[PDB]
């Protein structure tokens, strides 16, 4: 069971502040970590599959980036839609893992 | 890496690499750290020596992937291991490492 | 290049004709990946499994030194079980 | 178009069994890996299930194991999962997504699905 | 690794008074002894207490010493023209072996 | 007894010799090392000598020796110059500590 650890569990923001998020495996998982953004009350949205891999339809905003074992999803200028919840996950390996997830709020 | 009672230096071995998903294990190239190193002892508070040990470990790594063919669908055959740039003399780390003695089985597939 | 773990003056305790002797020298380590075959065993997966000797004093008499106090003096030694390495 | 929703949830009892189906639409469900995640009280996700396309081979998590059973009709697209003996744990979010890429199944988690809840 | 500091580097006291010449250490590595010597102009040093706080045999029961890590001092009760002179503190140290010294708090008693 | 003997010349060139002559009992007993002090300054540990083996003991050019014969060491500088040239006294060891020492001995550079 490969843990993923993310961080910051909880971050308060202001609009056009550079935001970067922490996703760690304890295990050495080699570019199969995806980020997905869930906003109140929603079901997740895939925003970042690979390592740095977008998924279409994602603003270029969301960056993303990462070896092995130390992942950071990079928002650049976050505006009022992206207050939602934030998490990772491998598939690297079985069983299949999130992690904690952060949370971006405004303010 | 000068002579015959070596310190601590990356050597080459070859790594049995398998996932838990494939009865398919294969083997490669890599790199382990490995050598002699300083250690040593105590002779006045008599209670017991309390006087830090060191064993070498790995200092700096970069990760390869081969892949394992021969798995059922589902299971991810990209496998990574652990090429060891550089090796050194320091403590050993509970959370991500087993200290110990000369370990359970050594290095290969079956 | 680096001393093997054998015994070795020690000028603080040592006084001619008193020569206190103390284990000190270099043991072969190892540090690899957890086979897979043991990362299952693991209540706490760890990923590198390390094999690890030091330099321990094997024998060692009790004497007693010119201020008062008492040391160890050691008599043999050998690579063995460390106790010492985890942090 | 690529609807996923799913339906089958309500206040079990300890020991109770349940039973939550998934119908597909607007892809080619046959050919891709599906999988079951729910989302626990404390707003965390973790994987529950992987059946393979007219697969046979199935993937369970450890504490999930031995109680829910994964299945898989084809030809209704749909995907079911007959939760057994369902602790208090299994209080959750229950989310019905599909898997990688048709050739690779173990890259992204895509096209999730609305979920339905499931309390005890 | 070891940098004994003296603090008072030339102590103006009088006659018959109180006397204080704190010396300083360079955490935990091997076992280690602290010594104030005493030294004066035309004559050899003269070791006057050991270790911290124990005393040689010859000297007076005036000089004292109290210390056990980092800060330990040389204090004397009646300070007399006899005892005109620098006083060196240094400290025998285990295996970073080496014998070291810190200066001196020269003394000079009020005319 | 410990009779150190020092004269001080010879321009900034290649070899020195020194010497501690000692008496009153038994040599092959107690340790023996130099201290050199350069003026207005304390001194420092240059090396040891188990008078009984005749091993060295140096700290981070001074070739010491002994002879259980004639009852002395010897502090032999080489590359003398500036840097070097002070008061060389030679002392004992009994706990740790030093008891007795030289009387000195000075040896300065030219130009
Ligand atoms: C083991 O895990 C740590 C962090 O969990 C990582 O830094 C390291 O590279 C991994 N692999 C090896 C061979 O150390
Ligand atoms: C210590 O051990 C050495 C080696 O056996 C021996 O020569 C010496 O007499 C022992 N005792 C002391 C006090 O050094």
């Amino acid at each position: 069971d490969i843990e993923l650890t993310q961080s910051p569990k909880s971050m308060s923001m202001s609009v056009g502040e550079r935001v970067t998020l922490s996703c760690k495996a304890s295990e050495t998982v080699d570019s199969f970590v995806s980020w997905y953004q869930q906003k109140p009350e929603q079901s997740p949205k895939l925003l970042i599959f690979g390592a740095s891999n977008r998924f279409s339809g994602v603003p270029d905003r969301f960056t993303g980036s990462g070896s092995a074992t130390d992942f950071t999803l990079t928002i650049s200028s976050v505006q009022a839609e992206d207050f939602a919840d934030y998490h990772c996950g491998q598939t690297y390996n079985h069983p299949y893992t999130f992690g904690g997830g952060t949370k971006l709020e405004i303010k | 890496k000068e002579p015959l009672r070596p310190r601590c230096r990356p050597i080459n071995a070859t790594l049995a690499v398998e996932k838990e998903g494939c009865p398919v294990c294969i083997t490669v190239n890599t790199t382990i750290c490995a050598g002699y190193c300083p250690t040593m002892t105590r002779v006045l508070q008599g209670v017991l020596p309390a006087l830090p040990q060191v064993v070498c470990n790995y200092r700096d790594v970069r990760f390869e992937s081969i892949r394992l063919p021969g798995c059922p669908r589902g299971v991810n055959p990209v496998v990574s291991y652990a090429v060891a740039l550089s090796c050194q003399c320091a403590l050993c780390r509970r959370s991500t490492t087993d200290c110990g003695g000369p370990k359970d089985h050594p290095l290969t597939c079956d | 290049d680096c001393p093997e773990c054998t015994l070795q003056e020690n000028p603080f305790f040592s006084q001619p004709g008193a020569p206190i002797l103390q284990c000190m020298g270099c043991c072969f380590s190892r540090a690899y990946p957890t086979p897979l075959r043991s990362k299952k065993t693991m209540l706490v997966q760890k990923n590198v499994t390390s094999e690890s000797t030091c330099c321990v004093a094997k024998s060692y008499n009790r004497v007693t030194v010119m201020g008062g106090f008492k040391v160890e003096n050691h008599t043999a030694c050998h690579c063995s079980t460390c106790y010492y390495h985890k942090s | 178009q690529v609807q996923l929703q799913e339906s089958g949830g309500h206040l079990v009892k300890p020991g109770g069994s349940l039973k939550l189906s998934c119908a597909a639409s607007g892809f080619a469900f046959s050919s891709f890996d599906m999988s079951w995640i729910r989302q626990t009280p404390e707003k965390r996700l973790e994987w529950v299930a992987s059946i393979t396309n007219v697969g046979t081979y199935t993937y369970y998590p450890g504490s999930v194991k031995g109680r829910f059973s994964i299945s898989r009709d084809n030809a209704r697209n749909t995907l079911n999962l007959q939760m057994s003996s369902l602790r208090s744990e299994d209080t959750a979010l229950y989310f019905c997504a599909r898997q990688g890429t048709a050739a690779q199944p173990y890259w992204y988690f895509d096209v999730w699905g609305a979920g339905t809840t499931v309390t005890v | 690794d070891i940098e004994l500091t003296q603090s008072p580097d030339s102590l103006a006291v009088s006659l018959g008074q109180r006397a204080t010449i704190s010396c300083r250490a360079s955490d935990s590595y091997g076992n280690s002894f602290m010594q104030w010597y005493q030294q004066k102009p035309g004559q050899p040093p003269k070791l006057l207490i050991y270790r911290a706080s124990n005393l040689e045999s010859g000297i007076p029961a005036r000089f004292s010493g109290t210390g056990s890590r980092t800060d330990f001092t040389l204090t004397i009760n009646p300070v007399e023209a006899d005892d005109v002179a620098t006083y060196y503190c240094q400290q025998s140290d285990e295996y970073p072996y080496m014998y070291t010294f810190g200066g001196g708090t020269k003394l000079e008693i009020k005319r | 007894q410990l009779q150190q003997s020092g004269a001080e010349l010879v321009k900034p060139g290649a070899s020195v010799k020194l010497s501690c002559k000692a008496s009153d009992y038994t040599f092959t007993s107690y340790w023996m090392h130099w201290v050199k002090q350069r003026p207005g300054q304390g001194l420092e540990w240059i090396g040891e000598i188990n008078p009984t083996n005749g091993r060295t003991y140096y700290n981070e050019k001074a070739t010491l020796t002994v002879a259980a014969s004639a009852s002395t060491a010897a502090m032999q500088a080489s590359s003398l110059t500036s840097e070097d040239s002070a008061v060389y006294y030679c002392a004992r060891r009994y706990g740790n500590s030093f008891d007795y020492w030289g009387q000195g001995t000075t040896v300065t550079v030219s130009s």
